[PDB]
């Protein structure tokens, strides 16, 4: 989680300007309460699924 | 409402509430124990399809905005209208629209009696439901 | 223990996948028997303004008839009219009757007999397999008056939509033996007809009740098959709905089980490690 | 003589008083159908109506003015108001008219009700039209109609009926306009 | 999950175990009675699965006498607590246990089949079973007229 | 009885109940796995159904109270008349009390030669073949 | 064929291959939506059971034997007469010997001019179609 | 799973490999046998889903 | 299951409707007009706001 939000909390909006991140995401074991996406999923803003 | 427990505002909560909401929270259980069986679409008993057309108002009068409080007064007024059967057959889709009419028309003076006893006197629930059947309901 | 769920797993993924494939295939034979039913409903009209409708006679013989599915996989319908048979035999036996229990399906001769094991005397069954006609239910209904009755009742589930069935009774009455006695009022309601049969109007009564009988057996095993289609289409969608939600909570446990398991190990690799460095 | 009125209004006493209460009262062939026998009207002067009928189809719910019925004691014509008759039919030919034109079907014998309402009922197993029979397999069967003459009366009594009814489609096969 | 079914005190009756649970320390027809309650109670547990996904319409007759029976044992098994009636509202019912015998008897043997299920649902003993039967059975015909207002502009 | 194994085998077990106890094994075997179709009482089928109440009146009959250890001879002629079909006429709830009503009603000088031969001698399997006749069974 | 991934094979494969591989790959994609559904041939529906029997066709036209690895136009060639027509008569039991009759009857100078163009040119196409309907198919 | 059915010596024939399974090497009437049986019980384990 | 004409005719309109909405979130892309020629749209919010 420090190390996540150490990367992410970075990516904000400033007052002088903003960096927005779009961030591919990959779901380890098809597992959403896996660690990784658990833990990345309480940064993001928006999900944008791209299906098959 | 299955699961949320709270076993210590019990003897804490708005005696004004407490002898309204000891009625919301049964019909809420018995909503809850027919669409939990019902859902097959098997039959109507027509006993039990009126507690869940009943269930689903306290259901929709129980559903709030964002960052928009209500005071304890006008909270165990909204459930007096509805487990009293004065929103009984409007719309479901209305009750949001339809518990901001009961608010708005009721007498500003019987949340002020209501506040002050923090309780539904006798002398209140008979004006209360006077006041409660001068109510421009949506839809009719 | 973490692998049995993961076979139980695929056990419930395979069953919510049988289920769905036979509530289509449900669905299919119901969508083409409902066309055989609702042409197969005219010719009982005829029938029915001309003998009336009189469930409730004093015959003293009846023969009732309880019209049951043979695939057993279709949801209560045949515990229904099983329920609906036990009423209407606790309707009209008050005198000192006798009454002949028959049964067209195998779903009723394995629910007619623990109601009622004496007065079954008949199981048809293997209706439903190929098709169902009309030579079919006629050669049923001269097995029926094999028997000498003055009545015969017919217990089904007609097919009024694809959500309801309304247990339906349907009633034929003997042709001198009891439906000449039942419509005399006051002279009779039968003298206002002239019959223009080859031979007097009892053999005309004994034909017309005879092929009475077989349109209603005919309408009463279509209704009743459409309507078991019907039924078992919605009830292999309460059935996959319900193998989807057991195959979500075990694949959300088995998830659990899979993290507490990676965790476990290396806790016990960690502590072996440290034990020694 | 009239000392037993059953019915479906007097059937749901008795199943009431010794059903139980979880069960309604099970319906009725009379409650699916709307047009009865010896009610009122149903006529209105020339076309009344008239329903044919098989086990697996409906061929005719129209309205017609006459219809043209092959009796065992012959052909008969039912005008609008007609005598109530439950008639036998032999196998013959159904003509159902409306004017110019009529619908003729062949049919394999059953009787046919004409109630005193004025509703007709023709009710027949098999109504093979006129356009859909061969002229040449008639022939190859009422041969061994003919020539075959068993012991039994049950075989008699089956190629007697054989005869009658290849015999009525030899007539209205070869006169056809 | 028993305790989300609402059956409380939701002990599990197929897992708690005693060593007085033995037909030499407490009687013949107790522990009868006992190990009938846990029969019916394992032959629903091993109908749960095609209950949950072919339905209670398919099994057989024994069998959905062993479910009805077991659903009223697992509801006849809870009961209010007098420690518990500052939160729910029920009076507490202490049972004797010769009381709690009978009653399970009762159901075992047959005698109670006629009940409906919640007759059983937070209840004391067998004879509350059917007070509150006729209780829940006149409610539904709990029906009465003209309102009874006597509150229509009361004189001061 | 599926699990439990025991790798010496029948090669030390006592003569006679060895006679009984490949039957035993073979005919609950056969009841444990036309069973998972049991659930389905409704279609008598009539081969798999009189092996399920057969399997049925051995799986009953091995129930024991504890504290009580029964000497071998009797366990033998427990089963022996269970795997014979003397018990078939009983029903499947009420053979704890049959067995015990056939080992205290047969005579107890069955069980001083069946300990002594060491086996079912033939000069003894029609002895009590017609022992086990001569008495009742509670059931009908 | 449903779990097997690659990532690069769009645009890195044989062009004659990409021709028919779109359709096979299509058509297999519904096999296994209803292959699993319909286990049991009885009661189906006639755009299933079409479906059905292609992807039988297609999944007996993949299977190869080992250390007989096929060159490229032949495999083209077998995919071609299995996607298209010219095999929905051979049952199943028969197209592991009808590949091999189509690759050895059909005149085989459409390999060397389906190797050399990479493609299927449609006079090739039109000779591919002409040279598959004369082979003799050991469906019998 | 082969033992509790009684079937002994308890050989799961659909997880018994053998490198003499080739063709070449016991011949092709052997082999195709073989085949068939292994084909004729994996299809029986697949309709066991429905059968049971 | 059934077929397209066994539903009401709302449920034509929630058809028709809906199969006009997953086209017209469909846009094509000024990057990839290079390799489809068409040129790409870049659309504001208040448009799509009002078009859906």
């Amino acid at each position: 989680a420090t190390d996540l939000g150490g990367l992410q909390e970075r990516i904000t909006t400033t007052t002088k300007g903003s960096i927005t991140s779009v961030q591919a995401v990959y779901v380890p074991a098809d597992d959403l309460t896996d660690p990784a996406p658990a833990t990345t999923f309480a940064h993001l803003d928006a999900t944008t699924v791209l299906s098959r | 409402v299955g699961l949320s427990v709270s076993r210590v505002g019990s003897a804490a909560q708005f005696p004004g509430m407490k002898q309204v909401a000891g009625t919301l929270k049964l019909e809420l259980a018995q909503y809850r124990e027919v669409a939990a069986f019902a859902q097959f679409g098997s039959d109507l008993d027509a006993a039990t399809q009126y507690v869940l057309e009943r269930g689903a108002r306290l259901t929709e009068m129980l559903k709030q905005k964002q960052f928009a409080p209500i005071p304890i007064e006008r909270q165990t007024v909204a459930v007096y209208a509805a487990t009293k059967g004065f929103l009984d057959k409007v719309r479901v889709q209305d009750i949001v629209a339809a518990e901001e009419a009961v608010i708005s028309q009721v007498n500003p003076a019987v949340f002020k009696i209501l506040k002050a006893n923090g309780k539904i006197t006798p002398a209140l629930d008979a004006h209360l439901k006077a006041e409660l059947r001068k109510v421009k309901l949506p839809g009719a | 223990s973490n692998q049995a769920v993961k076979q139980r797993i695929r056990a419930i993924k395979n069953i919510g996948k049988i289920t769905k494939a036979m509530k289509m295939v449900a669905a299919s034979k119901m969508k083409n028997a409902q066309i055989a039913v609702e042409q197969s409903r005219g010719l009982v009209d005829p029938f029915v303004r001309l003998f009336g409708d009189f469930p409730a006679v004093n015959s003293n013989k009846s023969v009732v008839v309880a019209v049951t599915s043979d695939k057993g996989l279709c949801g209560g319908l045949n515990s229904n009219i099983t329920k609906y048979t036990r009423a209407t035999l606790a309707t009209t036996e008050s005198e000192g009757k006798d009454v002949v229990v028959v049964s067209i399906g195998d779903k009723g001769r394995s629910q007619l007999t623990r109601i009622e094991s004496q007065r079954y005397q008949l199981a048809i069954a293997d209706t439903y397999k190929v098709r169902v006609t009309f030579g079919q239910a006629s050669l049923i209904v001269e097995e029926l008056i094999k028997h000498n009755p003055q009545s015969y009742q017919i217990l089904f589930n007609k097919f009024r939509s694809a959500i309801s069935f309304k247990p339906t009774v349907a009633t034929i009455l003997s042709p001198d033996l009891l439906e000449k006695q039942l419509e005399d009022v006051t002279g009779n309601s039968l003298d206002a007809y002239d019959i223009e049969a080859s031979h007097e109007r009892s053999d005309v009564l004994r034909d017309l009740t005879e092929f009475h009988l077989g349109v209603t057996l005919y309408n009463a095993m279509l209704e009743n098959n459409c309507s078991e289609h019907a039924s078992r289409m919605s009830a292999m969608e309460n059935s996959t709905k319900s193998a989807g939600e057991m195959l979500g909570k075990l694949t959300l446990d088995y998830n659990r089980k899979r993290q507490a398991t990676i965790t476990t190990e290396l806790i016990e690799i960690i502590a072996g490690a440290s034990a020694l460095m | 003589e009239a000392a037993a009125p059953a019915g479906p209004k007097e059937f749901t006493e008795v199943w009431n008083k010794k059903a139980p209460s979880t069960l309604i009262v099970p319906e009725f062939p009379s409650n699916y159908t709307a047009v009865k026998a010896v009610g009122e009207g149903q006529v209105h002067g020339d076309a009344f109506p008239v329903n044919f009928y098989t086990p697996h189809s409906i061929l005719s719910q129209a309205q017609k003015d006459t219809v043209v019925l092959p009796g065992v004691d012959g052909y008969f014509g039912v005008k609008a108001s007609h005598v109530p008759t439950i008639a036998q039919l032999k196998p013959g030919v159904v003509e159902l008219h409306s004017g110019a034109e009529s619908e003729k079907f062949f049919v394999s014998g059953g009787f046919a009700f004409v109630h005193p309402n004025g509703v007709t009922d023709i009710c027949v197993l098999e109504a093979a039209t006129l356009d859909q029979v061969d002229p040449a397999a008639v022939k190859s069967a009422l041969a061994a109609a003919s020539a075959a003459q068993p012991t039994d009366e049950f075989e008699q009594a089956a190629n007697r009926a054989a005869i009658e009814l290849y015999s009525a489609l030899e007539s209205a096969v070869e006169a056809k306009a | 999950s028993i305790a989300e079914l609402g059956i409380y005190p939701a002990v599990d009756p197929l897992d708690s175990t005693s060593r007085m649970l033995n037909p030499n320390v407490i009687g013949a027809e107790h522990y009868n009675v006992a190990r009938g309650v846990q029969k019916v109670l394992q032959d629903y547990k091993n109908l749960q699965d095609i209950i949950a996904i072919l339905g209670m319409d398919e099994l057989s007759e024994e069998d959905k006498l062993t479910v009805a029976r077991a659903r009223k044992i697992q509801r006849f098994l809870s009961q209010p607590f007098q420690v518990a009636e500052v939160f729910t509202g029920t009076p507490g019912k202490y049972v004797d246990l010769a009381d709690t015998i009978s009653g399970f008897q009762g159901v075992l043997t047959g005698k109670y089949d006629d009940l409906p299920e919640m007759a059983f649902y937070m209840v004391g003993d067998i004879k509350e079973v059917k007070e509150k039967a006729d209780k829940m059975a006149k409610d539904i015909a709990s029906r009465k007229e003209a309102d009874n207002k006597k509150v229509s502009e009361e004189l001061k």
